[PDB]
């Protein structure tokens, strides 16, 4: 019949990988002993998202809201436009889409609306600096995240368009068992409806932690102001560390609130990069679910990726769980040979999807 | 045609006109665009 | 009265590209950042202006031609980069540039050997610079140690920069045809800048290169550069013809340089003889 | 490159002004 | 404590597994330690460093020879025709499945691979 | 279009 | 109602309308009054710091080389511990009171000259005026930098904080007020108020609504969430050099080159 699910955990996650399954599922008990129990908002406007890109797919919510049934039907993608509500930012909804927008019968060109940065949600520069070369390395060619407004909190404002022009069979496969070494550190420094001192403010702050460092160190300066500056004001910075050995980029991100110093985040992203750094061995732990998914999904074959131990945490293996769930893949895991390092290596075989949604 | 071009760069705004010694005006002809105690008194 | 002050500053007196890669190619060698504001020398009519101008957060364009300058206007009037655009319109090798990140230039040929130096000499200067020069003022540019046209120019440029050839384009690329052929450059001005004086270098480099394919030893032999010399060293001593004779005799004898060529010498060689004058007392500028 | 890099290192222990000093621009004057 | 076993174990919870061989996914951005602990772990560049990129003079050489290989060594890595190249690929690709499967140990790989063609089932 | 999101919450 | 002029400090009986005291000072610049009506301070462009008590009815100290330039702005705290100067000598000085005389705690250096110093109510941050045309906001429990205000064309003559301590407005001689939020430092509203330089602009107490005075004799009421001018009531034939507002709201005071002082009440 269909897999079953407990809670809101993973909620996009366990819509995608039905989707790309095929297989229909159920999300049972959400929220039940909340005071407000059921989907939020804007999990609902991610299932509205999630029908509009594909036909055909069934998708019921419950009378009280807490379980919903989802047969997902092929992908079709195409033009669109999505308002986002203001419970989430843009970068919540186009983050599953990546997942999908290179497997469908038409390319997907959606326009997002609505606010454009949160704590605990991917930025744009997250994405189009740290997940999309992921994508890139796995075979999806063409890619790209225009930022047409940008819209901080509360009021946002914002307008973000996302092409993937790549429509590929499956991605290819992957094979890293080496730590790339970093070349350069890269990011971009953006703020809204203020002045342009609190971006060389960061920046500075930024540059003090990093200084040390033997590598270059380039943080653009995104002054937006004027009619695309969005409804409120907002500050923010994005420090990506690239290895032009291989096209594998490491990066964190934070906004600052009011009440915050510039000096102060751009200290602590600069010193919140290097955290990432050391407990990453291949891809950054907010990259590894992007990268993991892939693999499976890949044509049946062993695909390897190297992780260091502290990449294993909750919510790793949640992820693992989840996914045996739907495609029955087992991620193995074999200590490396070295001893200067405690890493592994990710063997996964994948199930053989093909894009069978594309015209040819 | 040389009158019909210059009322273009004047009726535009986003004109800067450099003169031989430098400094930036506009077309019409003038300059594109502190002590204490006089702010304060 | 607008004719009062323009007519003032100009008296209302050019080969025009029309080869559609080239252009294509210079904006596509420039990789512009979305967050760079460029300033555009000869924007012309504005086919490469308009092109920067969707890339580039801000485009800065100057000109010579009170005539071109309104070309550009019309071409860009009620457009979504009308905002974006910024004419200076008049000589600007005397004003006192704004800051840009990049510089794609249809450079006047005239002042090509000036504009080279104001955008190194430009503080916190342009990270990289598309420049459409000719070809025997460009194949200096780019001459390496030991060729023919290696130059004074060749040397005070490598320098304070890189500079790298993009592609060669031919006289047929522009009508009426110039005379002469033309060529893309791409200048990488250094950061941090070598900290070597500007006058110190220039003088050494000078007295060496007054015949290039002669000894450096013979380039010092001139009375004249025993005289200029003779008095930078009593310039030295305020702070002894045969002595400053002498000393010169020395450094060019333990360098080992006083019996090659200017024509065939590297940035190390010029470098270790700027030093060894610098001990012994002698500074040139 | 790393020799240049004592040269330019060693040239700041002798640098000075060049305001007095005249250039070998004058070189031709004769 | 075998993390391999532990995580497909549905009865101990993800939280149990962590420590024995030692929150969820909405929120994009990992967890991190206080701001004040990592200024002063990180204080200084060390632990990370080999991240980032008479006989004093063969000890620059290696450094610089290790140089060469990571920035410029890429484009140096030959069949004679095209269709060569790309039954290169796959062989070597089958060549790579043999040898995890080789390693792998038999109870693993039916679950992994799961029953390949030949065996009597 | 086929499918969509039936809705029976009160 | 504390009355402050070169060579002389007056202070003046609302009902009598007649001068209780006369206080002999120097070139005094700004005027304040310490709460329960103790003391009063006054800055001189001399450097000199002037102290009196009005039951004593004389100096009790003064301390001539507390700022070796003009003090052109003083202010207290909410609890009036700390006192803050700020002086043409482009440092801001605090002056701790102790049982009673002044000691100087910790000095702020700064870049220009400081036109202006205005605490909050909640006493959480201080804001700095400058030269250059910048306004600046430091924390004053830690005196770290929070952030600036950019973009006057002219120097800011006065600021004030608002009850809420959410927004503050900058007086400028440019003929703008600019109203500010500090939370992000956004300007939401700049209004060509007057003709000429504006002096000074003080928010009335919990009420986002400010009065304004400016050099062309003009003094208008503008309400905060409509961002225009409630009331114009014009009745200097000279300057207006400074306003007060009272701590319940209920009067208002302005000062001209008339010589002339005149009592606002609302009806």
């Amino acid at each position: 019949k269909y897999t079953t699910f407990q809670g809101s955990q993973n909620f996009r996650l366990r819509i995608v990988l039905a989707t790309l399954s095929g297989k229909p599922i159920k999300i049972e008990k959400i929220r039940s002993g909340d005071l407000n129990p059921g989907l939020k908002d804007y999990e609902v406007s991610f299932l509205r998202l999630i029908e509009s890109v594909t036909n055909g797919s069934v998708i019921e919510i419950s009378y009280t809201g807490t379980t919903v049934i989802y047969r997902p039907g092929i992908i079709v993608g195409g033009a669109s436009t999505h308002i986002c509500p203001s419970s989430k930012p843009v970068g919540y909804f186009v983050e599953p889409m990546l997942y999908l927008a290179p497997f469908s019968k038409k390319k997907f060109s959606i326009l997002f609306k609505g606010i454009t940065a949160s704590h605990n949600d991917a930025g744009i520069e997250a994405i189009k600096w740290g997940l999309m070369p992921v994508m890139e390395k796995f075979g999806v060619r063409e890619c790209a995240l225009h930022t047409l407004k940008r819209g901080s909190p509360p009021l946002g404002g914002g307008e973000v368009h996302l092409v993937v022009d790549s429509l590929i069979a499956q991605p290819i496969t992957m094979h890293e068992i080496d730590r790339p070494i970093i070349s350069s550190i890269t990011g971009v420094a953006y703020s809204t409806r203020v002045s342009p001192s609190l971006v060389n403010r960061m920046i500075d702050g930024a540059k003090k932690v990093l200084k040390n460092l033997q590598c270059e160190v380039n943080i653009t300066a995104d002054v937006w102001r004027g009619e695309n500056s969005g409804k409120s004001p907002g500050w923010g910075i994005t420090l990506v560390a690239q290895s032009k050995q291989k096209g594998w980029s490491y990066f964190a991100e934070d906004i600052g609130d009011a009440g915050s110093i510039p000096e102060e985040l751009g200290e602590k992203v600069a010193c919140q990069l290097l955290e990432e750094i050391s407990k990453s061995a291949a891809v950054g732990r907010n990259q590894l679910p992007l990268a993991i998914v892939y693999m499976v999904i890949g044509k049946e074959d062993i695909g390897r990726l190297r992780i260091n131990k502290e990449q294993i945490d909750e919510r790793f293996i949640i992820l693992l769980r989840d996914i045996k769930k739907i495609f029955n893949t087992e991620v193995f895991l074999k200590p490396v040979d070295e001893a200067d390092n405690e890493d592994m290596i990710a063997t996964i075989k994948g199930i053989g999807f093909t894009n069978t949604s594309k015209k040819i | 045609k040389r009158n019909d071009v210059v009322d273009t760069l004047s009726k535009a705004k986003n004109i800067t006109v450099i003169n031989q010694k430098g400094e930036k005006k506009d077309v019409s002809g003038k300059t594109k665009k502190p002590d204490s105690t006089n702010i304060k008194l | 009265s607008a004719e009062k002050h323009l007519s003032s500053v100009f008296k209302f007196n050019q080969h025009i590209l029309k080869n559609p890669l080239v252009a294509q190619g210079i904006v596509d060698k420039a990789q512009i950042r979305p967050s760079d504001v460029v300033l555009e020398v000869g924007p012309g009519t504005g086919n490469l202006t308009v092109r920067i101008l969707e890339q580039a957060k801000n485009v800065v364009a100057v000109e010579m031609d009170p005539r071109m300058a309104a070309e550009l206007t019309k071409r860009v009037r009620g457009t979504p980069v009308e905002k974006k655009l910024e004419i200076m319109l008049g000589d600007f090798m005397k004003t006192e540039l704004p800051y840009f990140d990049i510089c794609i230039s249809n450079t006047p040929y005239q002042i090509s050997s000036p504009l080279v130096f104001k955008l190194i000499n430009q503080p916190r200067p342009p990270r990289v610079s598309i420049l459409m020069f000719q070809r025997e003022f460009a194949l200096r540019l780019l001459a390496r140690p030991g060729d023919s046209l290696y130059c004074r120019l060749s040397a005070n440029v490598q320098m304070w920069a890189n500079v790298t050839h993009i592609m060669k384009v031919g006289k047929n690329n522009f009508r009426p045809p110039p005379q002469v052929e033309s060529s893309v450059v791409r200048l990488e001005i250094k950061n941090p800048r070598p900290q070597v004086d500007y006058n110190e270098w220039d003088g050494l480099l000078r007295i060496v290169f007054v015949r290039k394919n002669r000894t450096i030893s013979a380039g010092f032999k001139s009375t004249t550069v025993m005289d200029i010399l003779e008095k930078n060293y009593k310039t030295f001593l305020a702070m002894m013809h045969d002595v400053v004779k002498e000393k010169i005799d020395t450094v060019l004898k333990e360098t080992d340089l006083g019996d090659k060529r200017a024509g065939k010498c590297d940035q190390n060689d010029f470098l270790r003889l700027l030093y060894a004058f610098h001990q012994v007392g002698i500074h040139f500028s | 490159r790393e020799e240049r890099k004592t040269i330019i290192g060693k040239l700041q222990d002798y640098k000075i002004d060049t305001s007095l000093l005249t250039s070998s621009k004058r070189l031709g004057e004769g | 404590w075998n993390i391999g076993k532990l995580i497909y174990m549905d009865n101990i919870s993800p939280e149990e597994c962590i420590r024995r061989w030692r929150v969820d996914l909405e929120k994009f951005v990992p967890y991190f330690d206080t701001f004040e602990k990592l200024a002063k772990k990180w204080k200084s560049v060390d632990a990370i460093k080999e991240r980032f990129l008479r006989e004093m003079n063969a000890a620059k050489k290696e450094k610089l020879r290790a140089q060469f290989e990571i920035e410029e060594g890429e484009n140096f890595k030959e069949y004679d025709t095209w269709y060569e190249l790309q039954k290169a690929k796959i062989s070597k690709q089958l060549e790579i499945n043999n040898i995890e499967y080789q390693e792998m140990t038999p109870e693993q790989r039916q679950r992994i691979e799961g029953f390949k063609a030949g065996s009597y089932v | 279009k086929r499918g969509g999101v039936i809705d029976k919450r009160f | 109602l504390a009355t402050a002029s070169n060579g002389s400090l007056k202070i003046w009986n609302i009902k009598t309308h007649k001068c209780i005291r006369t206080f002999e000072c120097g070139y005094a610049l700004t005027c304040k009054f310490l709460p329960g009506g103790l003391l009063v301070i006054l800055g001189t462009r001399n450097g000199e710091l002037q102290l009196f008590d009005l039951a004593s009815s004389s100096l009790l100290d003064t301390i001539e080389d507390a700022h070796d330039a003009a003090i052109w702005s003083l202010d207290l705290t909410s609890d009036g511990k700390r006192l803050v100067t700020g002086s043409a000598d482009k440092t801001v000085k605090f002056w701790d009171f102790k049982v009673l005389k002044l000691h100087h705690d910790t000095t702020l250096e700064l870049t220009d000259d400081i036109l202006c110093v205005r605490v909050s109510p909640d006493d959480r941050y201080l804001a700095i005026s400058l030269l250059d045309n910048t306004v600046k906001v430091f924390f004053l429990d830690s005196m770290k930098f929070y952030l600036s205000l950019y973009g006057h064309k002219l120097p800011v003559l006065s600021i004030d904080i608002s009850f809420d301590s959410k927004m503050i407005i900058t007086s400028s001689a440019d003929k703008n007020i600019k109203i500010w939020g500090l939370d992000f430092g956004d300007c939401h509203k700049s209004l060509f108020a007057h003709q000429d330089s504006i002096m000074n602009v003080k928010f009335l107490p919990q009420s986002h609504n400010f009065f304004s005075c400016s050099k062309d004799a003009v003094v208008k009421y503008w309400d905060g969430e409509k961002f225009e001018c409630i009331q114009k009531l014009y009745a200097h034939q000279s300057e207006v050099w400074a306003l007060a507002v009272a701590t319940d709201g209920g009067f208002v005071v302005s000062s001209s080159h008339d010589h002339s002082i005149r009592i606002w009440e609302e009806t």
